[PDB]
């Protein structure tokens, strides 16, 4: 079968620059006066989205931002501007023969200017408890970039095993992320100690953020 | 105006039989190709096969999955059989459609996504998170709900019937020793809760569960 390669897999790029997008198959798809070499939009929750056909022809309604070009074996998709709403992901496919494939897919991350996370802590529910576990959560919302360190300390003692740490897609408004950080333990572990706290470590700051709180202060 | 829309199963058990539906309105099937897509849990598409306007089908060789695609024309409706199948069919599953004057899928489905497991179905247990009982508070509060230890996907969650979108993060379900467990936060002003209650609305029809929870204050 005909191997479609994209690249590069995500692409950072700031609003207002453009997007350069390569997709190179195993063969040539151009036969004669055609190319078979189509480009597809998904957006986080939604099914992909025609955006060019037949290598360069715009697809109705796709906004004029959206370009592409190439033949044989090489090709491309430019986006000039970008905006906020491209944030998706971005496929390539061809028609020149069965069986049709497509290519690995290129995420389109919109560069933000660095943001802090905004953090909140809560203790586990009575209802939790009375099913004997105890889950601390930790959110972190609206902040640039991705990656960042969440650390959990019980006791001043750290703690990794039991974390389920879960992002958000990048926001198609505001162009942030958020994420959720759930510690799980045992009613009875959970109160033989006292001091629970998260610290999420971010490139945003030089020191952590801490939150935190003591289970017999109230 | 041409519309596509899948149905089928959200669980199907290794060995069994499984059958999706694609239903056409606004454009007759026997007139243009129909294919099927699926969209595995990463980002590969693969694309499986189609059946023509004519009632021709082709399928791609290369899958290692055995599938048969059929139609009703009195319905304008077509099917996707996937027999025998494996864990390893969990995907997102599109049909669209390849018209003659187009030449590519120019109109696709929402989409409907299948887990394939023997695991049981499990209820979700929903826990409302309440700010640390101490009373400070500053220009708004931040709350949350905790759905915790449910099989398989997928759940529904609102605030307040949906009535509350804004300052709402709602987390993707993560997968920890079978069960899974999701999260939402919404953020509001210091002076509209408590006065006025917050409900996060959990669903999961897998089991059969409805839940509505209230957020209550932290007493000492």
């Amino acid at each position: 079968d005909i191997v479609l390669t994209q690249s590069p897999a995500s692409l950072p790029v700031s609003l207002g620059q453009r997007a350069t997008i390569s997709c190179r198959a195993s063969k040539s798809v151009s036969a004669s006066a055609y190319s078979y070499m189509h480009w597809y939009q998904q957006k986080p929750g939604q099914p992909p989205k025609p955006l060019i056909y037949l290598a360069s022809n715009l697809e109705s309604g796709v906004p004029a931002r959206f370009s592409g070009s190439g033949s044989g074996t090489d090709f491309t998709l430019n986006i000039h501007p970008v905006e906020e709403e491209d944030a998706a992901t971005y496929y390539c496919q061809h028609n020149r023969e069965l069986p049709y494939t497509f290519g690995g897919g290129t995420k389109l991350e919109i560069k933000r200017a660095d943001a802090a996370p905004t953090v909140s802590i809560f203790p586990p529910s009575s209802e939790q408890l009375t099913s004997g576990g105890a889950s601390v959560v930790c959110f972190l919302n609206n902040f640039y970039p991705k990656d960042i360190n969440v650390k959990w300390k019980i006791d001043g003692s750290e703690r990794q095993n039991g974390v389920l740490n879960s992002w958000t897609d990048q926001d198609s408004k505001d162009s942030t992320y958020s994420m959720s950080s759930t510690l799980t333990l045992t009613k009875d572990e959970y109160e033989r100690h006292n001091s629970y706290t998260c610290e999420a470590t971010h490139k945003t700051s030089t020191s952590p953020i801490v939150k935190s709180f003591n289970r017999n202060e109230c | 105006e041409v519309q596509l829309q899948e149905s089928g199963p959200g669980l199907a058990k290794p060995s069994q039989t499984l059958s999706l539906t694609c239903s056409v309105t606004g454009s007759s099937i026997t007139s243009d190709y129909w294919n099927w897509i699926r969209k595995f849990p990463g980002n590969k598409l693969e694309y499986m096969g189609y059946i023509s306007y004519s009632g021709s089908t082709y399928y791609n060789p290369s899958l290692k999955s055995q599938i048969s695609i059929t139609r009703d024309t009195s319905k304008n409706h077509y099917y996707l059989q996937l027999n025998s199948v494996t864990t390893e069919d969990t995907a997102t599953y599109y049909c669209a459609r390849q018209g003659l004057r187009n030449w590519y899928f120019d109109v696709w489905g929402t989409g409907t996504t299948v887990t394939v497991s023997s695991a049981k179905t499990t209820a979700p247990s929903v826990y409302p998170l309440a700010p640390v009982c101490g009373g400070t508070t500053g220009s708004s509060v931040t709350l949350g709900c905790l759905v915790k230890g449910y099989f398989p996907e997928p759940v529904t969650l609102t605030w307040n019937s949906g009535s509350l979108s804004s300052g709402v993060h709602t987390f993707p379900a993560l997968l920890q020793s079978g069960l899974y467990t999701l999260s939402s936060s919404v953020t509001v002003t210091s002076n509209t809760w408590p006065s006025q209650t917050i409900t996060c609305n959990v669903a999961h029809p897998a089991s059969s569960t409805k839940v509505d929870k209230k957020i209550e204050p932290r007493v000492p």
